[PDB]
């Protein structure tokens, strides 16, 4: 059996760790949800 | 149980301990999460329990109790927050700007954080707040690094 625990509320918090490149990607989705590489 | 807004732990007892399979949404009375944390199955709150209500595995989302209740979007420009939840440490809010996932049927945003499979359910926030997203589902790139999407469902 899955159970849930609160782990805090849903803001914008200023000021945090600022990482994370943003690339752009040729994918395709399948019918089983599963996001694959086109190239 | 608790139907409080914010983020949870989607947990698990069957396996050694007590395992962190994912993390989801409250928001409106009802819990949105990615199909593959819970698989559609039964959750509980304390003594109460949530019964799934829609779900789809190809979107690879789910909600309990009622109708999915997130419609905000990623305008395509600024930066966003991934508020990741990891398993056994704290809840924690990460700025980055995101990529684009091209497909046949449009583009998507996307996030290139690394975080543990067990963060999948933790919601993608713009500047006001608003989930525009959950982390989770998405590809593995040349460097063994994930790239998730911004994976949002339809508010009826
Ligand atoms: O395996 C993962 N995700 C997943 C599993 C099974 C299915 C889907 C996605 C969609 N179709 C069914 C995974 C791997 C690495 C990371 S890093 N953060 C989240 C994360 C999720």
């Amino acid at each position: 059996d899955m159970y849930i625990e609160r782990a805090g509320d849903i803001t914008w918090e200023k000021d945090a760790e600022v990482t994370g490149n943003s690339p752009r990607l040729d994918v395709a989705l399948d019918e089983s949800g599963d996001f694959s590489l086109v190239e | 149980g608790e139907t409080t807004d914010g983020v949870y732990r989607v947990m698990t007892r069957r396996l050694l301990g007590s395992t962190q399979v994912g993390v989801g949404v409250m928001q409106e009375g009802v819990f949105h999460t990615m199909w593959h944390v819970t698989k559609g199955a039964a959750l509980r709150s304390g003594e109460g329990r949530l019964d799934p209500y829609w779900g789809d595995v190809k979107q690879d989302l789910v909600s309990y109790c009622g109708p999915w209740k997130l419609d905000a979007a990623w305008d395509g420009l600024s930066e966003v927050q991934l508020l990741a939840v990891p398993p056994g440490e704290r809840a924690k809010n990460i700025q980055t700007l995101p990529g684009i996932f091209k497909t046949k049927d449009g583009d998507i945003g996307a996030v290139a954080l690394d975080y543990p499979a067990g963060t999948s359910g933790s919601p993608i926030l713009d500047k006001c707040g608003r989930v525009i997203g959950l982390y989770g589902n998405g590809v593995v790139i040349k460097n063994g690094s994930y790239v998730s999407a911004i994976t949002q469902g339809k508010r009826e």
